């Protein structure tokens, strides 16, 4: 039982070239909500973020300009648009929540059971 | 092994001035009530009006810093004297403050319901200047804001995020507070200088001397938030444009 409760959507198997949607519903609370994958093996990175206030949206360089977050204010829900799969995209991509207001750019604070997606 | 030698060699190792002074810097130390204790204690058990001994350390901390022994030359007589007396009876230290030490900032932090008060009148001989601060800002910056202690009055728990754009707000003086004191800032971007005070700084917006009722008749007093909790321009625009040095 948490204070703030993550649940990741939209995770499946697409061929190289292709696109899906992911979804993440929020539950318990504003914050700078942030992408991260890990693929097997390696160690979990961060994908994409967008500021508190939606003004800024920062994402990672392998990914950028493929890749756009987006969130729905009256959902509560927050997306991430991924294009151009590649590959090496195949991972398990979780939603974060960390600190507050004063930086963008945090590291490493709520975090969902993650979804996959295979290339 | 004969281990008497192996103690004995440390008599031929490096104790270096500059690694030692940098390893006691990062390993560094907070406490709101206790401060507020022992300066009332100590004042009246020298038969002081410790009320106003608190307006005075906290004036003085504001206009010269928090190092009371070097302060003290280079200042009037007049101020000296008034200086060696309350160092006498509250104890007063340099910095990297204990359990039951008492210095300059910490007065000034506990005591912030008067500071944020005196940053009416102290705009203009504070060593960042109310006039810079209101060209830093496209706006006349908020003098409430213009110390590291009004965090302890900031509640991030505010509605419509507000608490976090006062704070973000706030944290526009605050780089430029770094980079005046610390001059090795001055030549850091202004994300790199957010990200050496932005953890202290938290702990006292996090702090729970006051509640969150407490400070919202600390904001509403002093100008920041009104009885509907509506934002002053001076504050969003600092903000944004905190943001924007950050983002």
């Amino acid at each position: 039982m948490g204070q703030v409760q993550l649940v990741e959507s939209g995770g499946g198997s697409v061929q190289a070239g292709g696109s899906l949607r992911l979804s993440c519903a929020a539950s318990g609370d504003r914050y700078c909500m942030a992408w991260f994958r890990q693929a097997p093996g390696k160690e979990r990175e961060g994908v994409a973020f967008i500021s508190t206030a939606n003004g800024r949206t920062d994402y990672v360089d392998s990914v950028k300009g493929r890749f756009t977050i987006s969130q729905n204010s009256a959902k509560n829900t927050v997306y991430l648009q991924m294009n151009s799969l590649k590959p090496e995209d195949t991972a398990m991509y979780y939603c974060a929540s960390r600190g507050y207001g004063y930086l963008s750019c945090s590291s490493y604070n709520y975090w969902g059971q993650g979804t996959q997606v295979t290339v | 092994e004969n281990y008497r030698d192996i103690a004995l060699a440390f008599l031929d190792e490096s104790a270096d001035s500059g690694t030692i002074n940098a390893w006691v810097n990062e390993f560094a130390y907070f406490d709101p009530k206790r401060i507020v204790q022992l300066v009332k204690e100590r004042g009246t058990a020298k038969g002081r009006d410790w009320k106003k001994d608190v307006k005075m350390m906290i004036v003085l901390n504001l206009v010269r810093g928090n190092k009371p022994e070097a302060m003290m030359k280079k200042m009037s007589e007049k101020g000296a004297s008034i200086v060696a007396n309350l160092i006498s009876v509250y104890q007063l230290k340099e910095g990297n403050p204990g359990r039951d030490t008492i210095t300059l900032s910490r007065v000034s932090a506990a005591f912030v319901p008067w500071t944020v008060q005196a940053l009416r009148v102290l705009s203009e001989s504070l060593p960042v200047s109310g006039t810079t601060m209101d060209a830093i800002a496209g706006v006349t910056y908020p003098r409430a804001m213009m110390h590291p202690s009004f965090a302890g009055i900031i509640d991030l728990d505010l509605p419509n995020g507000a608490g976090a754009t006062i704070a973000d707000a706030h944290g526009l003086f605050m780089i430029e507070f770094s980079k005046t004191i610390n001059p090795s800032l001055r030549t850091k971007q202004a994300n790199e200088v957010a990200a050496t005070f932005e953890k202290p700084n938290m702990a006292a917006m996090s702090g729970r001397f006051f509640t969150r009722e407490d400070k919202k008749k600390l904001l509403i007093a002093v100008g920041i938030i009104d009885e509907d909790l509506v934002l002053a321009s001076a504050v969003v625009r600092s903000a944004e444009k905190y943001r924007a040095k950050v983002g």
